């Protein structure tokens, strides 16, 4: 048994086969895996004849947008202690990785950065989503728009002295047009002051009712110097068609918060075609828990 | 519990004269013991009492299920599963419910299963509870001189007990002094035949001489006294006993199949685990990510419902059989039948009827044959002569047995009779084609009777004569032929007479020996009319002196009789030799008589001889002629008691048509043994107790159920309802057929665990998102596929089943490698290959294009990460891409249904094609039906998103898998076809289940 089923001398048998039989499923197998992998490879170069450069055929799943931050905190959580340096820097990691792509640097000449409105201002459409007018062009994004959360005064951007800072961003999508809320008698009480109809306005505020008082001056640094986003940076034309395309950004400066204890600070965005989702916890909003342990 | 020391012959005293025996025993032989001296031998040996077996609670076997077959890899998994929980609450992160209703759907599975097991696993006899109720309550001894009826228990070895006729003997005895005493050593013997108890010696071996009573007998008639010889668990039949319930059971085909499937199917799991485990360490993978990747693969080469598949799968069957009267006690055994390729069957009460019927009849220098048939369906014999007439009248007159009272309603021949079996064939064949015999007999009044004596070797009796034209006295006589012969000088020829020349006397001696050579029993009939004129009506003849004349009687004809057959016995026996079926017959009957059956039901084909008949048809001793020149042997069970083992394995080996005469219960056992070294699988059919100990250990039993007892009914498997002997037959196309119908359910179940597992293989090596959910896997493997595998059973035969020899154990198998080189090897992978395809579709069309998969995992799963960039530039949250993963796993669980339709219909014939069995399988079109009707309503209803997390399908995409299932089943079509033009080519040897 034991050794006979693995080499005996009569039959010439390894295993229990003799030599020619090895290479008669060898070639078989080489040969149905060959075919095998011709069809599908056929099948997948028509999938990508059926499907346009310029346009995902479907979005669906992608509205209304989300709203993502940095930093990156994991379990939506900023914690670190005004003393140990070593506390706070997987956050400026991550906020610089984000500030270090809108350098000035790297948006000069005239293409394909045009210069556009310092005061918010309407939509601009580049045409279609051809391929006709070529690299369409974008606006360009200054760093030193953003007032004390730049990295170019203090590199740390707050967390320093316990007053750190959260640049919030609106989730890219192409042909997307966002749309604030009109000045009708309905309407929150924040947005009424300081209605800009070419801005989106972000504001923040605290979850539960107790908090309020714990959280001091929420001080939004942007475009125009207004909380939102403005309206001219829309709409995205895709990679494709747009790259070297810079999105707009709105710091948040959360000054005079209490020490030892934690905050859970929502953001939230308004607008029309601006929906939240009891689900998705960063569909249009956003939750951050900070504390400040000095 | 020596079971050796129980197979050997049993030993005795039966030599020893009356006095010896008490010496050796310690008795009085007309006082008996004494109350002392019996309380003290039942201190010394015990009771009197077959004792019973040890007993086995049911909570022990349940829970045996629980921790057998595969359940055990499904344990390491619930377990496995909760212990990620506990490590959660205790460590304070998620309280999600996933890990934790895994573990309870695992665990579920693993009980349900237990259930289906437990419903298969052989029932637990109670052979010795049937036997304990054989043994009376109360037998009569006699001691210290007087006769007291005491509990048979509390009779010990030594004491004096007596016997009538109509009790049952309390133990072994040795008796003294009989009065006329027979008993029924049915148990022992096989036949219902009268024995006679004498206190003389008359045989060498123990169970032949009369002078023994044994335990488990009935004294027919007359009284009888006798010692204690054998009391409890000594007595012979109680060796029997002791044997049959300590004998195995064994472990059936199927079951050994089972062993064999799972012993295949574990280790492609190990294999495939352990390369997974080498290749995560030449990628990078710490060392609990490579291990818990090996438990996972494992666990997942396990089919949840094969086996409780299997269990309805033989159940169906079982239902069809208990349509034609056969039911069986065993699941299991129900296969069995089909892969016996040796049927050991029993004589009396099974391959006959253990009726004495009239068989063969002589007159006018002529043999007639009667039907001796269940339902009298055959030929008559000619009931227009004369002479037939007077040969009832002879033999209705001459007959003092009579119908018992109330049954008017009973058929003639099933109807119960007192008297004798000779006297009661005549009575059955008269009233059957002569009507009522009642009439008949007080038709003509009887004056005087002679009975039948030991010396005269005749039975007669005068009658008065109803012709009313004639007053003269009528006189019968029957008995022996040749006694008969010597007192006739007249033949009644055609209805005239004539003399009794030497050229009819040659023609009797002629018949006689045909008559006798058939294996019947032969008697002589013969009638005088007595003139009137010497003995007037009044004269009164007192049976005292010669008041008739002995001699110048008138001749009519001979009668003979004998056990015939079961209608359908000499069909069912050819129907078995046909399917290469070697039948032998095994009874404890003469071997005259077994050898006349055996040539009557086809075990002896006409033609074939022994080397006795060589020697006779020769005329030179036998011992010259060689044994090889003899195809068929006669062996005797005084002379199987003296052969070695190797003697026996050469009987069955060089003989093809053997029959074993006068063999005990032991020694049939040791015949199955015998044939069961070799290598093939055995059957016993049986009625009575001697079959116990062959039915236990063959591998099925088949007792009757209308003639039987209950000892064979409760050791047996199968149970035939109405002693109906084709449904043998029925059963061996039965098993075939549900033999080759695992196979196909197998490859259909076993086809899908390739398009379960290759995703996880993807997700771990090429890094992109995790293509198939656990949620899905489970709803596929207990849902959909369930009903098109269980329809699958019900699939009719391609070729002639009774036709084909009997499966080889050692080689073929239920399940080769070439099915695993169809089901792993080819159909599994095009059902990857299409599961795949919708995944990437899916995936393509909402922006991530194939290019852009490949290393995404780990941003793709991180709970933190609300900007994942696709091949557009579109920026997607957590939730978002999570949506799309799900309705990915949904549409490849719908693509896995989609190709099942294929290998249902590429699974329904294993070789033929589709064209030719056909669709008329009503239960296959059901399963088609439900299995999309399933598919849709998990994707479609409102809520399940929620709770099963599957999401709607856009109506694009159900039709990505349709061109691989198109493609299934034109590769298979064409697979199936050079197998018929080109028999025993490589597709044979390489693709052929
Ligand atoms: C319940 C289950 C189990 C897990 C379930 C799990 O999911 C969940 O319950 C979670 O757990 C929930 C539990 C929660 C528990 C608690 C939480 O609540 C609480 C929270 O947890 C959170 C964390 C949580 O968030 C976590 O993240 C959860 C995840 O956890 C797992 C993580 O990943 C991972 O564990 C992270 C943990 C950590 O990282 C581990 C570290 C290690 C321990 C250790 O390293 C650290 C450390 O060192 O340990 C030290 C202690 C030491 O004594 C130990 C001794 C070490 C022994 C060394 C010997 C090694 C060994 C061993 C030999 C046998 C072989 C051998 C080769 O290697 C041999 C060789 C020797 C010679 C090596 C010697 C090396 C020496 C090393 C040692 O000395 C030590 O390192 C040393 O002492 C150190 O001190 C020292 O520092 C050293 O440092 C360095 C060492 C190196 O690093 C190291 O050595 C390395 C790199 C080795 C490398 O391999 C080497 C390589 C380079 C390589 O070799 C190489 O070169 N290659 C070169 C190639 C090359 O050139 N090529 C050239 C090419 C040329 O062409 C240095 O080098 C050294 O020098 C140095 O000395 O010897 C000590 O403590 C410290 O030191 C410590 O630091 C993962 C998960 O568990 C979990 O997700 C916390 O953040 C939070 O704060 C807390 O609150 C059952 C599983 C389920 O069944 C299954 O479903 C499962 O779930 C899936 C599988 C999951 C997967 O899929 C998921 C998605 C879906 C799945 O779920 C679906 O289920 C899929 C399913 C699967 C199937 C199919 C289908 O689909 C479904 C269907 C099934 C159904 O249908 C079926 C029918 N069909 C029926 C039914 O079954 O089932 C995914 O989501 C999953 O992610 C995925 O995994
Ligand atoms: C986008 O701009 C980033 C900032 O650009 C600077 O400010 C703008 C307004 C302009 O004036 C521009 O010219 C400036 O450079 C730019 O990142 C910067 O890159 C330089 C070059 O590597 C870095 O200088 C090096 O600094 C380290 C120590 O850094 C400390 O501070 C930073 C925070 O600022 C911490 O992250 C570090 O951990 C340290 O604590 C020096 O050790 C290093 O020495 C090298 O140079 C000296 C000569 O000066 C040599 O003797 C040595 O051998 C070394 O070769 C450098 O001086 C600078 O820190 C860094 N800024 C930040 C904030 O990180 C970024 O690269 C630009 N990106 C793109 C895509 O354009
Ligand atoms: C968006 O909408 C707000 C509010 O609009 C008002 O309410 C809407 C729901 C709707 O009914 C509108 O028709 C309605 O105007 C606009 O801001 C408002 O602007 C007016 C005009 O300046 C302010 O009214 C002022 O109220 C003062 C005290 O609170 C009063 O002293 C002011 O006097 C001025 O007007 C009088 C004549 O009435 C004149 O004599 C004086 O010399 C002086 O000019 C004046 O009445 C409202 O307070 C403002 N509302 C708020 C919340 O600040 C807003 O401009 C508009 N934005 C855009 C871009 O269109
Ligand atoms: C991400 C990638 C995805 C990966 C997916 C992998 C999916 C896995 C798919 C299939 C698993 C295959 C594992 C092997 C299965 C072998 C089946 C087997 O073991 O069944 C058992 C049979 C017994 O059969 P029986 O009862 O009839 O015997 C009766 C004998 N009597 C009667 C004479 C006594 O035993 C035998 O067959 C004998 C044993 C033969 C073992 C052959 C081993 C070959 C395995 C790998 C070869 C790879 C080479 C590749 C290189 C090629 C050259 C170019
Ligand atoms: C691009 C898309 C790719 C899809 C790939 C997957 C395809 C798999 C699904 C269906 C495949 C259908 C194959 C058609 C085969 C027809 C064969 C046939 O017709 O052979 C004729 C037989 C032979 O007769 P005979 O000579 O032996 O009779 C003797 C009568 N005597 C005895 C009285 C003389 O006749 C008979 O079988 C009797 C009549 C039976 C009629 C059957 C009709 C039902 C057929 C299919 C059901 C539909 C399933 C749909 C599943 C989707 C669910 C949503
Ligand atoms: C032909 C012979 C057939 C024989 C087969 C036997 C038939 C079996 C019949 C019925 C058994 C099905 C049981 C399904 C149980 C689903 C339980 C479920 O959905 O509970 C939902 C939970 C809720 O969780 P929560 O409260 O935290 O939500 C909080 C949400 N907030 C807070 C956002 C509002 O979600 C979760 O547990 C999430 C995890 C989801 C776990 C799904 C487990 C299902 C496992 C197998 C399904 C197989 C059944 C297929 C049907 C076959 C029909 C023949
Ligand atoms: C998306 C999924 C797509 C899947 C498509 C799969 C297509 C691939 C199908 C077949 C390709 C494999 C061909 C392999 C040919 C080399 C095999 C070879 O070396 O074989 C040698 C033998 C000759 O040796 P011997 O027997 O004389 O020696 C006797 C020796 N002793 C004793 C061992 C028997 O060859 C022979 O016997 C002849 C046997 C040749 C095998 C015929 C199998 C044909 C199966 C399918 C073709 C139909 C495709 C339909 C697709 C429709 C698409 C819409
Ligand atoms: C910032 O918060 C502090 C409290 O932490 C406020 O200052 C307090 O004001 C009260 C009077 O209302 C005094 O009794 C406390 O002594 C003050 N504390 C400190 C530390 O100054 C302060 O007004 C807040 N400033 C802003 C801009 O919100
Ligand atoms: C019936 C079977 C055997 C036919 C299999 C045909 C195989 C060989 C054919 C089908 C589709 C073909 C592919 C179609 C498109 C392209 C893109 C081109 O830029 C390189 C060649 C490549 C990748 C082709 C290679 C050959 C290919 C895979
Ligand atoms: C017999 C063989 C060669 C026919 C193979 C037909 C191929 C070319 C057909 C069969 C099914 C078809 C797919 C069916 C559904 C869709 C979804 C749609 O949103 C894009 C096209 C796509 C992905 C089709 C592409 C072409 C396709 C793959
Ligand atoms: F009928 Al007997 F052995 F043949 F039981
Ligand atoms: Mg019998
Ligand atoms: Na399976
Ligand atoms: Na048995």
């Amino acid at each position: 048994g034991w050794k006979k089923f693995l080499w005996d001398s009569e039959k010439k048998e390894f295993l229990g086969r003799t030599g020619s039989s090895w290479f008669k499923i060898f070639l078989f197998y080489l040969i149905f895996y060959g075919c095998l992998a011709g069809i599908f490879i056929g099948t997948i170069q028509v999938l990508l004849l059926t499907l346009s450069d310029f346009e995902p055929k479907y979005q669906d799943r992608v509205a209304p947008p989300g709203l993502s931050h940095a930093p990156y905190a994991i379990k939506t959580e900023i914690s670190f202690s005004i003393s140990n340096p070593k506390s706070y820097e997987s956050f400026v990691k991550s906020m610089h990785k984000l500030m270090d792509l809108y350098n000035e640097s790297s948006q000069a000449g005239n293409s394909p950065f045009e210069d556009c409105s310092d005061t918010p201002a309407d939509y601009i459409k580049r045409g279609d989503l051809d391929d006709s007018q070529g690299q369409k062009k974008a606006c360009r994004f200054s760093r030193m728009w953003l007032k004390n959360c730049s990295g170019l005064d203090d590199t740390t951007y707050g967390y320093a002295e316990g007053k750190p800072c959260v640049v919030a961003k609106l989730n890219r999508i192409i042909g997307f047009y966002p749309k604030p809320l009109k000045n009708t008698t309905d309407l929150p009480e924040e947005l009424q002051a300081n209605y800009n109809q070419y801005v989106l306005p972000l504001r923040c505020a605290a979850k539960r009712e107790e908090d309020r008082e714990k959280i001091g001056s929420i001080e939004y640094f942007g475009l125009g110097g207004y909380a939102g986003f403005p309206l001219q940076y829309y709409p995205y034309y895709g990679k494709r068609l747009q790259k070297k395309y810079l999105q707009p950004l709105l710091a948040i400066q959360f000054t005079n918060l209490t020490q030892n204890m934690e905050l859970r600070i929502e953001c939230k965005v308004y607008g029309e075609n601006i929906d939240y989702s009891e689900k998705d916890r960063f569909r249009g909003r956003f939750e951050v828990k900070i504390e400040v342990k000095s | 519990d020596l079971d050796e020391l129980k197979k050997e012959v049993s030993m005795d005293d039966h030599k020893l004269s009356l006095d010896e025996l008490h010496n050796k025993y310690g008795t009085d032989l007309t006082r008996g013991l004494t109350n002392a001296r019996a309380k003290e031998i039942l201190a010394r040996d015990g009771p009197n009492s077959l004792t019973p077996p040890p007993t086995t609670p049911e909570w022990i076997k349940f829970c045996r299920q629980l921790f057998g077959g595969f359940s055990i890899l499904l344990w390491i998994g619930a377990i496995l599963c909760f212990l990620a929980y506990g490590i959660q609450a205790a460590t304070e992160d998620e309280p999600a419910n996933d890990n934790l209703y895994l573990g309870v759907v695992l665990s579920t599975v693993v009980i349900v299963t237990g259930c289906f097991s437990y419903y298969q696993e052989a029932k637990s006899s109670r052979i010795m509870d049937s036997f304990k109720n054989m043994v009376p309550q109360q037998a009569l001894v006699i001691r210290d001189g007087e006769k007291s009826t005491i509990n048979a228990e509390f009779v010990v070895a030594g004491d004096l007990v007596e016997v009538k006729g109509g009790d049952r003997i309390p133990a072994d005895l040795r008796i003294i002094s009989a009065h006329g005493c027979k008993v029924d050593n049915s148990s022992l013997t096989g036949e219902s035949e009268p024995q006679t108890r004498s206190p003389e010696f008359s045989s060498e071996n123990p169970l032949e001489t009369r002078n023994i009573a044994f335990f488990s007998t009935n004294c027919v008639e007359g009284t009888a006294r006798g010692v204690v010889v054998y009391t409890g668990d000594r007595t012979v039949m109680g060796r029997i006993a002791t044997l049959a319930s300590g004998l195995e059971v064994g472990r059936t085909p199927i079951a050994i199949e089972i062993e064999h499937f799972i012993h295949i199917i574990t280790g492609v799991a190990v294999f495939l685990g352990v390369s997974f485990f080498i290749l995560s360490l030449i990628l990078g993978y710490s060392w609990l990510e490579a291990v818990i990747f090996l438990i996972g693969i494992i666990v997942a080469n396990v089919p949840e419902g094969l086996l409780a598949t299997v269990t309805v799968c033989l159940t169906l069957t079982a239902k069809r059989m208990a349509r034609k009267n056969c039911l069986v006690k065993n699941l299991e055994a129900v296969e069995t039948l089909g892969s016996t390729s040796t049927i050991c069957s029993d004589k009396t009460g099974t391959l006959t009827q253990n009726r004495m019927t009239v068989a063969h009849m002589w007159f006018d220098n002529q043999i007639h044959e009667a039907d001796t048939t269940e339902n009298q369906s055959g030929a008559a014999f000619d009931k227009t002569s004369a002479t037939w007439s007077a040969l009832s009248r002879i033999a209705a007159l001459c007959n003092r047995a009579v119908f018992q009272a109330g049954q008017d309603n009973v058929p003639i021949l099933k109807r119960s009779v007192a008297g004798d079996a000779s006297e009661s064939a005549l009575l059955k064949c008269i009233e059957l084609c002569c009507g009522s015999v009642q009439g008949m007999r007080d038709r003509n009044p009887k004056i005087v009777e002679i009975p039948f004596n030991s010396t005269n070797k005749y039975q007669l009796s005068i009658h008065e004569n109803e012709k009313s034209s004639e007053s003269r006295y009528l006189l019968v006589m029957k008995g022996a032929p040749e006694r008969i012969l010597d007192r006739c000088s007249t033949i009644l020829l055609n209805g005239a007479e004539e003399p009794l020349k030497e050229d009819m006397k040659e023609a009797f001696q002629n018949a006689y020996l045909e008559l006798g050579g058939l294996g019947e029993r032969v008697l002589g009939f013969c009638h005088f009319a007595l003139p009137e004129d010497k003995y007037n009506e009044g004269y009164p003849f007192d049976a005292d002196e010669p008041n008739f004349p002995t001699t110048d009687l008138c001749f009519v004809g001979l009668m003979a009789m004998i056990d015939p057959p079961r209608a359908a016995v000499p069909d069912a026996v050819g129907k078995c030799r046909s399917a290469g079926i070697k039948v032998i017959m095994v009874t404890g009957d003469h071997p005259i008589t077994a050898k006349a059956i055996a040539k009557g039901v086809g075990i002896i084909s006409e033609g074939n001889e022994t080397i006795e008949d060589i020697a006779a048809r020769l005329n030179i001793p036998i011992g010259q002629v060689n044994p090889r020149d003899a195809k068929a042997c006669v062996v005797h069970g005084s002379d199987l008691k003296d052969l070695s083992t190797e003697v026996l394995d050469d009987i069955l080996h060089y003989h093809t048509e053997i029959v074993f005469a006068r063999t005990s219960p032991q020694q049939k056992l040791i015949i199955v043994e015998g044939c069961q070294r070799q290598g093939a699988i055995v059957a016993v059919t049986g009625d009575g107790v001697n079959d116990s100990p062959a039915l236990k250990k063959a591998d099925i039993g088949v007792a009757m159920g209308i003639s039987g007892s209950d000892v064979s009914k409760q050791a047996a498997d199968m149970i035939l309802l109405d002693d109906n002997f084709a449904s043998i037959v029925t059963g061996v196309e039965e098993g075939r057929l549900i033999f080759d119908n695992l196979k196909k359910s197998i490859a259909y179940t076993l086809t899908s665990n390739i398009p379960e597992i290759t995703p996880f293989l993807v997700f771990i090596i090429g890094n992109v998102p995790l293509p198939l959910g656990t949620v899905t896997i489970l709803c596929i493997d207990l849902g959909t596929d369930m009903v098109p595998a269980i329809s699958l059973a019900y699939e009719q035969a391609e070729s002639d089943i009774m036709k084909r020899q009997p499966r080889n154990p050692k080689t073929d198998k239920l399940v080769n490698e070439r099915l695993i080189s169809m089901a792993y090897g080819q159909i599994g992978m095009i059902q990857a290959l299409g599961g795949f395809f919708s995944y990437f579709v899916i995936l393509a069309e909402n922006g991530f294009l194939p290019m852009d998969l490949i290393g995404k995992r780990v941003r793709w799963d991180d709970r933190w990460i609300s900007d994942v960039e696709d091949s557009f530039g579109q920026q997607w949250t957590y939730e978002q891409r999570k949506i799309v993963e799900f309705t990915c796993h949904t549409s490849f669980f719908i693509s896995i249904v989609v190709v099942q339709w294929a290998d249902l219909i590429i699974c329904k014939t294993r070789r033929n094609s589709i064209f030719q069995q056909g669709m008329k399988n009503k239960i296959l079109i059901f399963g088609l039906f439900e299995e999309t009707a399933l598919a849709a309503f998990l994707s479609y209803c409102p809520g399940t998103d929620v709770a099963l997390r599957m999401y709607p399908l856009k109506p694009s995409w159900w039709f990505c898998a349709f061109p691989y299932s198109l493609i299934i089943f034109l590769y298979d079509e064409m697979r199936r076809f050079i197998i018929r033009r080109s028999p025993g080519g490589w597709v044979e040897q390489e693709t052929y289940y």
